[PDB]
């Protein structure tokens, strides 16, 4: 019963621990999502203005 | 002939200077005055009587002024049954060190595909020997064959495989075209052509040579040659398959090295024939560009050509632009995967990312058809059980579950099968495998009839027999 | 930097006082030509969007004018174009032919057919870029489509001048969903002498190879289909102009239809090849480009497209135009610039997954992304009454999805939730080429949600369907015929429904 | 990255 | 957490099915002497 | 003909006239400075300068020698170093060689070729073995910073002095060539160091295009080294060239292109980076008995940035070498030093470019190794495990530190053979781990000291007989014997 | 095009406004010249809230109320027409000759389509902005101002600017994002 | 910048990095140019340990046993191993926690906490802001304590002794007057 118990409580503590890690990863996603449409698009203005 | 003048250089890309009549777009023009023979192949009009052309050879060694000769029309290159056994250049010269090639006809390796009204034939089957393909991923007789993956994964050992196995036994022809890929790599295919007979070359007192037979042509555009001959060495292989087609009418086969290097060699250009990139460096002209080749390559009312083309995956990304093109121009599509080679599993192809447009109840029985989908089925099933696996462990698994486990795991290991031509590799010898043969131990396996045997049995096997035989070699050799 | 006019064969003439400027303005000089693209001097009093003809009979697209020469889109190769060649105006803006001519007829961009059956007989001309509809003429959707498949007939429905997306990944059934609505309107077009409740189809391809295109039109006419639709190809050997203008070309082959008061259904294949040709004809006129090298034109493009799909009030004649665009997403991902501007522009979205194709569940139709802004006002009260239950009993299986592989150790109210939204994902499943009627669909849902098929296998459900129609197809074709003439499911109706599926449980057995 | 930070959303 | 979990499953998998086949190796003779090379 | 300077710029210089310049040859300024014509453009040249801009005004004169850019080669390089064109750098005498060689030149076609079959000793133990190298290959050694890369290469160049002198047959000798692009000057010093230091300089040739020195040079100075080796390659003598970082010559590529106000690509990069390394690699070849029978092979290094090899140099040279070695920092920090992860390096060459002797053992230790990775993980938190499973794991551990190696300090192929006999024939299971270090070394001294013989056989013989086995096994019982460990 | 309010006519005094509905009054209070995000799209009731809002603003504050529609569906701005209609919020009475008359009503309509290119769907909020501070200058009238979508005139913008040759910024939007939004949100 | 037969130049150079990202071209070039690299972080100032070293990144080429001798190189090498299998839990313990873990793991996580603490030290410049005085540390003093911390001599002690203290007679001092 114990047991029981106890891997109930972890199962709660992990869920939370992964929705904080899953929060921060969605930040750094789209932090890096911005930082590749501005990469891609700096090289082709830089490709279209050394003609 | 007209002449013109060099009148700058750019790396590839030389413009120059007619006096009067410019010539079309496409035509070839040549250097005179130069070491070697240097093709040119005109891209655009710029003005002023001036033209941008691209060369075939390296540009070092060339002079502002220097002169050059229209030839009045493309670059033409020889066809016939004096190709076959023969190397070829993309402008046609020979490379195998043999003599000239005693073409009666040349053509133009730019031509127009068939239009709407020459239609296609039946999906004809092919049998290739392999199982997971003839099971999974059914090739046609007569449509385009995909082979995605990135490097180190097996795309030139499958190609070899199915020259083996398909080349030798076609009655018709067969052409092979390396477009930007090893050099080390062509002299083995050439060597082993002439093991196997798919190349006879019988040397003479009188220091000629005889090609009689050797139903075969190569062409090659490797890595150490620049932009414009790995572009177009594809459209000189498939002028000379395209003979074969229209006039001889004989079933041709067609097998590319890998197609991506031709699309690079366009972006190697682009930015210096003035084009803006596209989204990441690629040219514009990319899609047209395939589509241009691609729609050449067609079964008609004339004859049947079945290409077999190895696409080079970047970073094992199928999002990129080329290999995200090319998918909608195959029929069937196979695509390896290295997380599969990890596992020692050769071919190391993904069965729930190769599709086919031949499997269909209509085209092959119910039997075949619902056979695969099982399979399918119970891999999708085994992938979305992992992370339970990786988390919690087969302990809170159900006994279906289990089974569907054991069942999932042995299908991956009986998929794979050993080549003749990896036997240098792992030493096993080769095997040639049916399709009734695949269906009848694929149906067996998923009924459960299998499941006492052990998982290491199903392993570079044949057939569900050899599979038998391995469980009571290692089941002797544990007492 | 030097102009046209600054060519050094040109000042000879100016500087010798030569006035010879009675050159019209019909004609002009091609001064450049590459990758598809021409640039003129001359054609002073074209007219933006009018088509040019050169020496050689080809023609092109004016795009570009500018104040020293004109850009050209070439419709064909540039091998036959090349500088010094004359260019003269037709005088007339791009246009394409409409009428009963074209049904059963495949066409390029342009009218100009490639069945090599015979020219197109034409009594109208319609022009290609026209403005779309109003406020006031267009009047709410109100009516169905019927595309033949259960899932999206009852949970994504599609009406009479809607726009919904079928977006997905490659290889996952969105060209057999567009092919299936065509098959589906046979049985209603054949048993109709009138024109006003039948449904005409038009089939725009772009971007695909000649060898599926006729594999579709053989399927079409296996099936008698072509006789009430005709198909626009623009393959990819074609140009990127004639990719770009064939969704236009369709969309006006269909006003007719609209106008006139017929309603017609136009699907698009894929519109992202429209966006990429579009992208190539704009990068090679110097085009200042945005994200992914689109231009900025290409919300508007797909918005000029896709607002001529419509439903005209009953002043201008009743019609319709629906619209099922078709997009490939590469990864899943919605976010991309295309999807993300077409799914802004559209009524709804059928979004097929990877996953679930590979699961036995064909159509792979996520109905959990998959939404339909019109709703149940697209759908006929007898597919309301189910639907409205199935939608719920289906989000509850999505609730306790995960719990599958754990059900051993639940308890009931919870296990009962997974058998039902097992038993109707195996319901929902269909075969290729094979869709059902409306009065079906209701019949076979009634047998699901009202709990016939909890105690069953999951296996055997496919068989069961089966039988039950051909079972209700031999005995109770009244109750088929009410259902498609009342357009309801009364408590009469209802009962005898029960009595037969009773009566079909007691004749048959199954596993479970 | 971004195939990396898609990756360990997916598992976690 | 990626190849930690890929590892460990596959790790398990591999435990737990080599313990299976060594046990249907034990048991295959006896209830399939057909194949069993001792009567042939 | 001659010339006047128009412009100048962050060395570079555009030219009028000179009409009659072959594209790519050599020019020459009233200074003495030298110059490379690349940009033939209409109405100027486009020249890149092997040195500073500070010597060139804007109205010097400017002459054509006519010479396409070429380097000297021969013997007269060994024991030398010289910069990308030649020019000695090490401070005594000058360059005693009469035939020269053009810089950019046309890789051997198809037929000049034959398969590889002859193995290139690289001195370390998991190379050899797991990822074996042939002559004739082109292998990349792709890792991050400070990962032991330089160091490979290095004991693969000293693990040939013993080759060497024990023969006087140029056919069976391996000669070696170190390019240099980009490093500083230190660090070749203490590369040249620490070969003087082993006597492995009188095989050798440095090519260093430093940091300080202009881009130009970096971009020349691999096609000058492998100019240098196609004289071994044509005569029938093999050599091995290694290029250190290929990266830094994109680089410089990158920054000549953009200067030349060419456009760019992805990652600024021009589109022709793959022609650049296309056309370097592929000059190394394993030719036929008609055209001498000599090879270079090729061994170029590069630099990835946060493991990311889906980048675009890296990807391009992934696909264009005949195989991989790896290199990790995680491993290099658990222990593991080679960091090679046998795992993702591989070799296409393969078993072709191995040893019979060494085949026999490196097929059981291929395998061994991929279950230990396979259950390492699972092992590692701790639950029962059958024998079998708990053996692999020994075995795998035992083998895992038996390839681990000092710096600098390669072993002959026999000694390989008998260690790693050693190890897989189960006289390491009982033992500890951490032991096995010593257990190495003393055996190696003590099978110098009184089992020469069965080295010699296995060099002679080049496989693995009964009488060796029985030999070999007995020499390990005696050791085992006279030496007692902690297991 | 319209010069914002100076510093000096402008007010210090911020104050309320009370709509008539419980939950805004109470959790998330509205404010005079403030600008309110109403993050919810349809399947909610989120017409209902508009019309609501025109009709109870429009009875007690005696103000009356503005729609803006930056490229939206057509289809839905005929819904909305014809749910004003119904709801008694439009007034649209036919006369004996045929025209009509609007009688009191609550709200005008701004509508700039979908179809539309870029250039009108970026210059149409302020016209309807432009039609709200009429009210507010001479009527002397509290006014609601409804955008629908803020976004979709972000969109406008960035390709307007695009078509004209300016380096996108960062995220492919226009270098002038920021200054618009406050040249509109300002007034 | 280069020692030479004349002379010598040492150089200690700072280097910004800018957003953290140390792929950036200007640290990726100057990294070609050093013998010995110190890479500060940030998740490690957060945790109050000073200097923020990460002792990973870092490196160096006057670490061989040819110019120091084997008890150092030895010492660095087993607390590099140390630290790595430490960065490899780090996942497992911020998802499941420490309770998963075996017990040779929790020896080495403590021990690496351990001598991550350790490793930091009160400089005579931080006095302005930090007030504790500074603490000059031998190199036989740090490979002994380091030595010490490895066998297992310092278990008993708690985690939180050896933050800013120096030598290893600091730590048992305060651990001292931590059993209050
Ligand atoms: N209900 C279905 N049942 C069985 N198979 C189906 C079904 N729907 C589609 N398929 C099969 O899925 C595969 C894809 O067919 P389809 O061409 O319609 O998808 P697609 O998304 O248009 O592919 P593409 O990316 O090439 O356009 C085909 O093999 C087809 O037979
Ligand atoms: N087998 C080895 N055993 C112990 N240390 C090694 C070994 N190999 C390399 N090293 C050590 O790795 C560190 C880096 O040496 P190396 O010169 O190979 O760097 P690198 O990988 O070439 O990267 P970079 O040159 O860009 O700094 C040195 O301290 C070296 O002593
Ligand atoms: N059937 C196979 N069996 C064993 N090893 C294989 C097999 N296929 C590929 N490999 C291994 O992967 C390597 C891939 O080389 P290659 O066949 O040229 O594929 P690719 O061109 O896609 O990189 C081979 O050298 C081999 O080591
Ligand atoms: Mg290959
Ligand atoms: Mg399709
Ligand atoms: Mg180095």
């Amino acid at each position: 019963a114990s047991e029981q118990s106890a891997r109930m409580s972890a199962m709660d503590n992990a869920s939370t621990n992964a929705g904080e890690m899953i929060s921060s990863l969605t930040l750094r996603y789209n932090r890096a999502r911005q930082a590749k449409i501005t990469t891609e698009l700096v090289e082709i203005i830089s490709g279209a203005n050394a003609l | 002939t007209n002449h013109g003048r060099i009148t700058q250089v750019i790396g590839a890309v030389v413009d120059v200077h007619f006096d009067e009549q410019l010539p079309p777009i496409l035509n070839s023009l040549e250097v005179q005055g130069h070491t070697n023979r240097l093709v040119l192949e005109v891209a655009q009009h710029l003005g002023e009587n001036t033209v941008r052309t691209i060369a075939m050879d390296a540009t070092e060694g060339l002079v502002r002024g220097q002169k050059v000769v229209d030839t009045g029309a493309p670059i033409q290159v020889p066809v016939g049954v004096e190709t076959l056994g023969r190397i070829m250049n993309v402008i046609g010269e020979p490379v195998d060190e043999c003599g000239p090639v005693p073409a009666k006809k040349t053509y133009s390796i730019h031509r127009a595909a068939p239009l709407f009204a020459d239609q296609s034939t039946e999906p004809g089957l092919l049998q290739t020997g392999i199982k997971v393909v003839d099971l999974l991923a059914p090739y046609a007789k007569g449509g385009k064959i995909g082979l995605f993956g990135g490097a180190g994964v097996g795309k030139t050992v499958l190609i070899m495989e199915l020259i083996n196995n398909v080349a030798n036994k076609h009655g018709g022809f067969s052409v092979f075209a390396g477009v930007g890929e090893r050099t080390r790599e062509g002299n083995d295919l050439y060597h082993e052509m002439m093991t196997t007979g798919v190349i006879k070359r019988k040397k003479l007192e009188d220091g000629k040579f005889d090609f009689t037979g050797s139903k075969a042509a190569l062409v090659y555009g490797q890595m150490n040659e620049p932009p414009g001959a790995r572009a177009r060495v594809a459209l000189t292989a498939l002028s000379v398959a395209e003979y074969f087609r229209d006039e001889q009418g004989q079933d041709v086969l067609l097998f590319i090295d890998n197609i991506y290097r031709f699309t690079q060699a366009g972006s190697e250009v682009s930015a210096l024939l003035g084009r803006i990139p596209s989204a990441v460096g690629y040219q514009p002209t990319l899609a047209t560009d395939l589509g241009q080749l691609q729609e050449r390559i067609t079964t008609t009312k004339k004859g049947s050509i079945t290409s077999v083309q190895a696409v080079y995956v970047p970073a094992d990304d199928l999002t990129d632009p080329a290999p995200a093109t090319t998918f909608a121009h195959l029929d069937a599509t196979t695509v390896l995967s290295r997380q599969i080679a990890e596992l020692g599993i050769y071919p190391a192809v993904d069965p729930l990312d190769s599709t086919s447009r031949m499997l269909a109840p209509e085209i092959v029985g119910q039997e075949h058809y619902d056979t695969a989908r099982a399979t399918q089925k119970l891999l999708q099933d085994y992938k979305s059980l992992q992370d339970i696996i990786a988390i919690l462990g087969m302990d809170e698994l159900s006994e279906e579950d289990k089974l569907v486990v054991s069942r999932a795991r042995k299908i991956q290991r009986f998929l794979s099968q050993p080549f003749t031509v990896a036997e240098v590799f792992t030493g096993k010898p080769g095997r040639f495998v049916e399709l009734p043969e695949t269906i009848k131990s694929a149906q067996t396996i998923l009924r459960g009839e299998c499941d006492d045997l052990p998982e290491m049995a199903f392993y570079m096997c044949g057939g569900l027999e050899e599979v038998r035989s391995k469980a009571v070699k290692m089941a002797q050799e544990a007492a | 930097k030097i102009s046209p006019s600054e060519m050094s064969r040109l000042l000879e003439e100016r500087i010798a006082g030569w006035k010879t400027q009675t050159s019209t303005e019909e004609v002009g000089r091609v001064v450049s030509v590459g990758d598809g693209i021409a640039r003129l001097f001359g054609l002073e009093g074209v007219q933006a969007g009018e088509l040019v003809e050169f020496q050689n009979g080809m023609t092109g697209m004016a795009l570009n004018l500018e104040t020293d020469n004109v850009g050209v889109v070439i419709f064909g190769d540039d091998r036959s174009v090349l500088e010094g060649d004359s260019v003269k105006r037709t005088g007339r803006i791009v246009d394409v032919p409409i009428g009963p001519g074209l049904l059963g007829r495949v066409v390029d961009a342009l009218g100009n057919p490639i069945d090599g059956k015979g020219p197109i007989p034409a009594k109208e001309r319609r022009r290609v870029e026209l403005k779309a509809p109003g406020i006031i003429p267009r009047k709410s959707v109100h009516e169905p489509m019927m595309t033949g498949l259960k899932c999206v007939d009852a949970l994504v429905p599609v009406g009479r001048g809607q726009r919904e997306l079928i977006i997905g990944d490659r290889q996952t059934g969105k060209t057999a969903v567009a092919v299936d609505a065509i098959i589906n309107q046979k049985e209603i077009n054949d048993s109709t002498d009138d024109e006003s409740k039948k449904l005409y189809c038009i089939y725009v391809a772009v971007g695909q190879k000649r060898s599926t295109v006729a594999q579709i039109v053989k399927a079409l006419e296996q099936r008698d289909a072509m006789k009430y639709t005709t198909v626009v190809a623009a393959t990819a050997s074609e140009a990127a102009p004639l990719q770009f203008l064939a969704p236009y070309s369709g969309c006006a082959m269909g006003e007719w239809f609209r106008d006139s008061g017929r309603h017609c259904v136009i699907i698009y294949d894929d519109l992202s090849k429209q966006a990429t040709a579009y992208r190539q004809m704009s990068l090679l006129l110097r085009r200042p480009p945005g994200r992914e090298a689109y231009p900025g034109d290409v919300f508007y493009l797909h918005s000029r497209l896709l607002e001529r799909a419509a439903k005209m009030g009953d002043k201008s004649g009743g019609g319709s135009l629906t619209a099922l665009p078709v997009i490939e997403t590469q990864a899943g991902d919605v976010s991309a610039y295309i999807p993300t501007n077409v799914i802004s522009i559209t009524d709804g979205q059928i979004f097929l997954e990877t996953e679930l194709f590979y699961k036995g569940i064909r159509p792979a139709i996520n109905v959990g992304l998959s939404v339909s802004r019109v709703g149940s006002a697209a759908q006929v009260k007898a597919m309301k009454q189910v639907a409205g239950t199935m939608k719920l009993e289906l989000a509850q299986y999505r609730e306790v999805a995960a719990f599958a592989q754990f059900g051993s150790d639940l308890d009931a109210s919870t296990r009962q939730l997974l058998t039902r939204g097992t038993a109707l994902t195996e319901l929902l499943k269909q075969r290729q080429y094979s869709p059902m009627k409306n009065s079906v669909q209701v019949c076979v849902l009634y047998c699901g949600v009202k709990g016939y098929l909890d105690p069953l296998d999951p296996k055997e459900i496919s068989r069961f369907e089966s039988l039950f129609i051909d079972y209700i197809n031999a005995n109770h074709q009244d109750i088929l015929k009410t259902i498609e003439t009342e357009k309801e499911l009364s408590e009469k109706t209802e009962a005898k429904l029960r009595a037969a599926v009773d009566e079909f449980v007691a004749m048959n057995e199954f596993k479970k | 990255d971004l195939k990396i930070v898609a990756a360990r959303m997916k598992s976690v | 957490s990626v190849k930690f979990m890929d590892q460990k499953r596959s790790g398990e998998e591999t435990v737990y099915f080599k313990k299976e086949d060594e046990a249907l190796l034990r048991n295959l003779l006896a209830n399939h002497p057909e194949y069993d090379p001792k009567y042939s």
